[PDB]
C-alpha cells in the first residue's frame, strides 16, 4: 500500500500559452513651445 | 518647420525742426507750437556725420 502521488501521472493539454495585451498611457504631446508661440506673436 | 522670426538691428537717421511762439499780451507761455516737422537726414553728410 502506498500514496497515489508518486505514482506518475502523465497530461495531454496542448498549451494555449495565450498573450494577453498590455496597457499604455499616452503621453500628450506638444509641436511649437510657448516660448516659440509667444516670439511668433510679431 | 521653422517659425522664430528672423532678427537683426538697424541704425535709423531723423531731422526735426521746431519752433516756439510764447510772448503772447506781454509775455506767454506755450502759446502756440510749431508743426515739428521731422525730415531724413542728406547721406553724404550724414555719412561724414556719421563717420
Amino acid at each position: 500500500t502506498i500514496n497515489t502521488t508518486d505514482i506518475s501521472t502523465l497530461n495531454t493539454f496542448i498549451a494555449l500559452n495565450l498573450s494577453f495585451i498590455q496597457n499604455i498611457d499616452f503621453k500628450a504631446i506638444e509641436l511649437y513651445s510657448s516660448a516659440e508661440k509667444r516670439l511668433a506673436s510679431s | 518647420k521653422n517659425i522664430v522670426p528672423h532678427i537683426f538691428k538697424v541704425r535709423r537717421y531723423r531731422k526735426i525742426a521746431t519752433s516756439v511762439t510764447v510772448y503772447r499780451g506781454h509775455r506767454e507761455s506755450a502759446i502756440t507750437n510749431k508743426y515739428e516737422l521731422p525730415r531724413p537726414v542728406p547721406l553724404y553728410e550724414i555719412s561724414h556725420m556719421d563717420s
